[PDB]
């Protein structure tokens, strides 16, 4: 059992930039062997016996190491190389992998666009209340969400979920939902969340008031 | 062309068992070694067992070992993987995949994977309640709706919108799971010129449940 050590875990590149990920291990490997992978496909062979480009497979594509210390390298990125990328090692049986370098596509910057919207009154009558709160668009992925009941911020009943990547434009996108009992929500006036990026000159704030209309 | 389909996937209670297929076509199956390996729900790749092309040498990895049994037809041209005594942390794709040569150890052609999850969660389906703005005036030449499919199992759930706009743009949000049961939500953003002036919903199918639900997004 040969542990693997990928590095980076994520990283981003422009299409024509050269790209280069590496594997450690914890003890000397025979042969290392490189896969990537797309959402919703499965893994597809790179490389083979260390340094060896397998049939079908574009040549910007490189494997080098020995001993304890390895590399793939992408001589000039192409859009559709965005994908996660494995190391397998032959030693003796176990076979191990590393945990991946997701490379990401490197975007110019965007702003995220952020919508608040009340829990439905479908959602009321069930004796629950979500507050949702969209983020969307943005680049790069850091981002942080903070929600205030009344003026107080909240953060017990948070949850947040990340998209991957967009397909068509590389933003981001994150869903930031407020989770109550009715009696809870219904005690409160003003829901507030807000993004701060860093593209933002001034957090991007966006509210409502129960009271209002 | 080299061709491996994998079946025999689904749910499966805690304790459990399961018996996986992997079929070949295009080579001469009987002389080559085969491997199973399996991918965890946004994780990475765990190498699982090895079946030489005889079936005269076998590989586990330690976590399955006396628990799954790795087996093959050769005549038939079917590899198999029996699993036993199950845990959420099997909860995977499973992929057979075999090499260029006899019986090296790596992977170049993979099949397109079987999904075995571990729950003894009871299959249910979504309430789906529509994510309209508050009352207000609004701005801009976009208006952004969603949709919040609440507590269903298991994950499969496909949300699709119905709106004024080929330029709408739609974010799907990946479910988190919550005592058993998923939550996900969708968002589309329209020009504001089609909403509310035109219908917008969002159409909500869970196939597990054999269930679909249409919600129209209504202005305050």
């Amino acid at each position: 059992d040969i542990v693997l050590t990928q590095s980076p875990a994520i990283m981003s590149a422009s299409p024509g930039e050269k790209v280069t990920m590496t594997c450690s291990a914890s003890s000397s490997v025979t042969y290392m062997y490189w896969y990537q992978q797309k959402p919703g496909s499965s893994p597809r062979l790179l490389i083979y016996d260390t340094s060896n480009l397998a049939s079908g497979v574009p040549v910007r594509f490189s494997g080098s190491g020995s001993g304890t210390s390895y590399s793939l390298t992408i001589s000039r990125m192409e859009a559709e190389d965005a994908a996660t990328f494995y190391c397998q090692q032959w030693s003796s049986y176990p076979l191990t992998f590393g945990a991946g370098t997701k490379l990401e596509l490197k975007r110019a910057d965007a702003a995220p666009t952020v919508s608040i919207f009340p829990p439905s009154s479908e959602q009321l009558t069930s004796g629950g209340a979500s507050v949702v709160c969209f983020l969307n668009n943005f680049y790069p992925k850091d981002i942080n969400v903070k929600w205030k009941i009344d003026g107080s911020e909240r953060q017990n009943g948070v949850l947040n979920s990340w998209t991957d990547q967009d397909s068509k434009d590389s933003t981001y996108s994150m869903s930031s939902t407020l989770t109550l009992t009715k009696d809870e929500y219904e005690r409160h006036n003003s829901y507030t969340c807000e993004a701060t990026h860093k593209t933002s000159t001034s957090p991007i704030v966006k509210s409502f008031n129960r009271n209002e209309c | 062309d080299v061709q491996l389909v994998e079946s025999g996937g689904g749910l499966v209670q805690p304790g459990g068992s399961r018996k996986l297929s992997c079929a070949a076509s295009g080579f001469t199956f009987s002389g080559f070694g085969m491997h199973w390996v399996r991918q965890a729900p946004e994780k990475g790749l765990e190498w699982v067992a090895y079946i030489s092309s005889g079936s005269s040498l076998i590989y586990y990895a330690d976590t399955v070992k006396g628990r799954f049994t790795i087996s093959r037809d050769n005549p038939k041209n079917t590899l198999f993987l029996q699993m036993t005594s199950l845990r959420s942390e099997d909860t995977a794709m499973y992929f057979c995949a075999t090499s260029l040569y006899y019986g090296t150890p790596w992977f170049a052609y993979w099949g397109q994977g079987t999904l075995v999850t571990v729950s003894a969660a009871k299959t249910t389906p979504p309430s789906v309640y529509p994510l309209a703005p508050g009352c207000g005036d609004t701005t801009g030449s976009s208006v952004t709706l969603g949709c919040l499919v609440k507590g269903y199992f298991p994950e499969s759930v496909t949300v699709t919108w119905n709106s004024g706009s080929l330029s709408s743009s739609v974010h799907t949000f990946p479910a988190l799971l919550q005592s058993g049961l998923y939550t996900m939500s969708s968002s589309v953003t329209v020009p504001s010129s089609t909403w509310p002036s035109q219908t917008v919903t969002c159409s909500v199918a869970h196939p597990a449940s054999s269930t679909t639900v249409d919600k129209k997004l209504e202005p305050s």
